[PDB]
């Protein structure tokens, strides 16, 4: 027979959403999935497809923190099956942080309140779903990039919570442009540069 | 594994500008803040400013704005620091930090930027064997005296490095332009002349590594 | 704009002994403050972190507490290698202000100079000057007088002196004493001796060689 | 004056398992311990009365065991109506006393809503009033985040929301979001759409309608 | 055969008092001890009091004396439970039982207690027929919206109650002093239009009874 | 002739102690008796008597739990009979019970044994009258009611054996007062109560 294995497995997740794409397109074939933990029970998921994508996202959610290994068994379409292996992944450490959005901004006086929208993610504790502000706790922190109109050199702001208590300089337009970043992280540490937006 | 490369030494003419570089090994200057840090010789710490090599942004303390310029060239992964319109009172070290967000976890050893005139002048490196058993201890001092280099720093060591305990490396002393450091090891009577003790001197500015035995 | 006040300037204290080192800031900064060690000629080390967090191998007799303007770090059981210079860092909003650091010096257990004279070397009278270097090695008070006598009384100036730091191992000081006569006054001469003025003893400590190639 | 104490307050369990809800009361009550199920808006049934007697009609698998202060009332085999709320309730001697109760919800296999969605009624757009009502109906867990948008991300509030309670027959549950524009700004918009997000998919439910009375 | 009746609906004003009544059918009440008890809305069931008909006898709940007096009229069969010195403390459902010894064998429906003062407000039932047929089931989900009403509660029935297997009554949610309760029957698509389905509302603090056919 | 049937036949019983009384007056006429259980072999009792009440026991005993059923001929006194038939009797559920009776009272620590006398009745068990309670069995229950003379509120307690254990409080004057009740039935239910008693 020939039935080719497969080739280019890729975790493709931002927000713990994730799903595993491979190569190349079914040619008189299926495909089934098979994900386990670190080296271990393999579960099969998607079965017998013929689409080279998987979502394996109700797995991975169980324990962001865990690594999961998977792979595909090619099989023939039509009238000991080949398999790649996926290369591992630590949810935790590697989705994508989406894009940030500032979610309000009012004046608490002599300052400027700006707050960061907690992100909901599909990771769910108990019968919830936890933000991502959940997941990763203080080991979450929000850049902020403001400055005002009137010139190009701009001012910074950490902060490991959601709202910032900036002092602003009366009467002046000021625009924003929020960054997350998950310092324990050693690679995909940080997230878009959040559309920028400013006063008056 | 991580790490921050340095230019080390530096010596530049007044009114010039330089770029010093920091070349970031171990992982990618993009997922990090790159920061700059003076430091004057009589004085402490100074934060120049930062860089965000992912979305090329910079901040820059307003004492230095104009003077300097933070850049970055994410494929070499290296971070830059141009000064101009250079006085003496540029004539520091600097260092390019690592911020992770919740601190600096690592630095690059520091460059000594020097804004001179006079001009570049490799070390005169002396060993300093005793004319006698020296009476002192029951084992022995040996001495280097590195003299007329100039710019700054000369790094010495002894046996490259491995005898390292009884070291003593003294500041170095101005004397008409040039320096003149010196450096004492105490080894055992019982090792020397019996084993080899060499101090090698080590002058970045002119690219000069000299090795004397004593 | 956002202002640090760092309390002590310097501050001498003594084995197993504790400490605090102050750090106030002009406006709530959130914990976002870091402490750091700077050994002499070092690139600086992240003790605290986030006000509280012990970092990268840091001992556990470091310790820091703090919320709002009000920081301080505290050694408990001062040790020999705490001997450098801590500042505080708060990087919570641009600029990041650094503080302007307390150097710590441990007081310890007095101890007198092991001394050691160098002729000039045969090659460097080659060049025609000479520099006898004497070391005062290992000594206890920083504190130290150190006298050139060329042929009796007729003592000198043209000597070049520099100090070590605190050790971070032993808690004591070096010293390096150089007189520069040229190969002239060199030969005009025969007794070249160091005097060395410290109270752990009562009397001169006297190091001498003769310029006898005969 | 004497008291009763039911214990847990709430417990979730599965189909066919075996469930054991307990009453202590503060004193011998001689087994004048009735147990009573109360389905949502529903006056209550009597399960078990003096201590282990079944009463009307209760099915086997319902038991009840005690003596003076240990009472227990114990499920064999789960079922789906028993998705009620059970109490104990003393009638040995005055004041009676029904304990707290203890709301039991079965736990069962995923399921996902099946949505619908309803446009302003042209009868209530006469008063001037609109109200879109999607309906999230027969799912499974009791958990789901809906959100209304109008003309796109433009989502909104004036949003009701109310749960019903585990069916009795399936055990899942339907939920209902209701937005209240009124004539004026339903009028102002087309596009009318709730999402609903719940992990039996992991893509919004989306359901969607258009004003379009042209 | 046997059975207790009770006002169903009951409005009324703080400081006021109430008699509410539950009537006896198919048994005597000369025979039995009959029982108030109260249940206020996230809260579980309280005993009120009790009542022996026979020799006009009566017991309370300590928490009860004084705000409570049971009656009852062996004439027309009925127990009174009456209620004074009102507080919106006051307002949840009072059941009426009938206590044979062992247990309370027969329970009235629920008399739901409102004490305020807004006004009474018929609902305004307004259908919800699909915009079209949905695509989610192969069989349809038709919907009927109660809403500005007041007080508490309306009986959502389908077809006279004929049509009970798809559903879905969800509890009202007070917006400015009116509730919105809502219902959803789902039928086969081959049975609408092609049948008759007829949402009917009751709304018995107002006498009305409202008959929707969507 | 002329010798009329009866009417108001009535059964009228009290701790199983059956008494058939009727009318009207016998005007020159004498009434026989039969008894039978449910539908079945008669049994005269009550031989050409003139009163109107026939004395049943003795029959009804033999099975409390039955339902018997009666009928009075009537006969011309002096010088096919008619008969009027009594409704049905089933002597477990409509007996009335007799008025109860606290036989004795004394404290047994921090509080009051109170205690029913254990009547005896007619019924008659191997050649043993059985009690009231041996009779019913856990199917009577006594409902105690006692309050303290200083106030109006009373409290009640039940048991089903013959005493209670009721605590009181310290130098305080307690009345009492306890009615039968038998929870089976669905008719004759109580007994009246019995004479209240007071404490100290």
């Amino acid at each position: 027979t020939n039935t080719v294995a497969a080739y280019n497995l890729t975790w493709k997740s931002t927000n713990f959403k994730t799903i595993l794409e491979w190569e190349p397109k079914p040619v008189n074939q299926v495909y089934t999935v098979q994900i386990s933990t670190k080296s271990g029970d393999w579960k099969s998921k998607c079965f017998y497809t013929t689409d080279t994508e998987c979502d394996l996202t109700d797995e991975i959610v169980k324990d962001v923190k865990q690594t999961y290994l998977a792979r595909v068994f090619s099989y023939p379409a039509g009238n000991e099956p080949l398999y790649e292996n996926s290369p591992e992944f630590t949810p935790y450490l590697e989705t994508n942080l989406g894009q940030p959005t500032i979610q309000s901004f009012e004046q608490v006086g002599t300052k400027v309140n700006v707050t960061v929208e907690d992100e909901r993610t599909l990771v769910r504790r108990n019968n919830t779903f936890l933000s991502l502000r959940d997941v990763f706790g203080k080991d979450l922190i929000y850049t902020l990039y403001y400055w005002k109109s009137s010139s190009s050199g701009k001012k910074t702001a950490k902060t490991n919570t959601n709202e910032f208590l900036i002092d602003v300089d009366k009467g002046e337009n000021y625009c924003f442009s929020v960054q997350a970043v998950i310092p324990s992280r050693t690679v995909n540490r940080k997230s878009t540069d959040s559309p920028v937006e400013c006063m008056g | 594994e991580i790490q921050l490369q340095q230019s080390g030494a530096e010596l530049v003419r007044p009114g010039a500008l330089v770029k010093l570089s920091c070349k970031a090994s171990g992982f990618n200057i993009k997922d990090y803040y790159m920061h700059w840090v003076k430091q004057r010789p009589e004085q402490g710490l100074e934060w120049i400013g930062l860089i965000d090599p992912e979305n090329g942004n910079t901040i820059y303390d307003p004492k230095f704005q104009g003077k300097a310029s933070i850049t970055a060239d994410t494929s070499s992964n290296t971070a830059y620091l141009q000064l101009s319109s250079l006085t003496s009172e540029d004539t520091a070290v600097y260092y390019c930090a690592r911020d992770n967000s919740y601190y600096f976890d690592y630095w690059g050893q520091g460059t000594t930027l020097t804004v001179s005139s006079a001009k570049t002048t490799p070390p005169s490196v002396y060993p300093l064997a005793p004319g006698s058993a020296a009476q002192t201890n029951s084992m022995v001092t040996l001495g280097c005296l590195v003299k007329g280099y100039f710019p700054e720093p000369v790094t010495v060591t002894w046996n490259s490095g491995s005898l390292s305990s009884g070291v003593h490396t003294f500041p170095a002393v101005l004397q008409s332009d040039l320096y003149t450091l010196s450096s004492s090891v105490t080894v055992p009577s019982s090792t020397w002349p019996s084993e080899t003790v060499t101090c090698n001197v080590a002058h970045p500015a002119s690219s000069t590594k000299v090795d004397k035995k004593i | 704009d956002i202002k640090m006040t760092q309390s002590p300037s310097s501050m001498y204290a003594s084995l197993g002994e504790r400490v605090t080192i102050t750090c106030k800031a002009s406006q709530d900064i959130r914990k976002y403050l870091n402490w750091y060690q700077q050994k002499p000629w070092k690139s600086p080390k992240t003790l605290i972190y986030y006000a509280t967090s012990l970092a990268d191998g840091v001992p556990s007799r470091f310790s820091g507490s703090g919320s709002g303007q009000d920081y301080s770090l505290t050694i408990s059981s001062l040790e020999s290698d705490d001997t450098a210079t801590y500042y505080c860092l708060q990087h919570g909003e641009s600029p990041y202000t650094f503080g302007g650091g307390t150097k710590l010096e441990i007081n310890r257990a007095d101890a007198a100079p092991t001394v050691s004279i160098f002729p000039p070397s045969s090659e460097q009278l080659t060049s025609g000057g000479a520099s006898v270097v004497c070391f005062l090695n290992n000594f206890y008070p920083k504190d130290i007088n150190v006298k050139w006598k060329i042929d009796g009384s007729e003592r000198q100036n043209g000597v070049l002196n520099s100090w070590t730091d605190q050790d971070s191992k032993d808690s004591t000081y070096s010293m390096s004493s150089t007189l520069t006569l040229t190969k002239d006054e060199y030969e005009r001469h025969n007794s070249y001796t160091c005097e060395a003025t410290h109270k752990t003893s009562t009397s001169p400590i006297v190091k001498s060689f003769n310029r006898n190639e005969c």
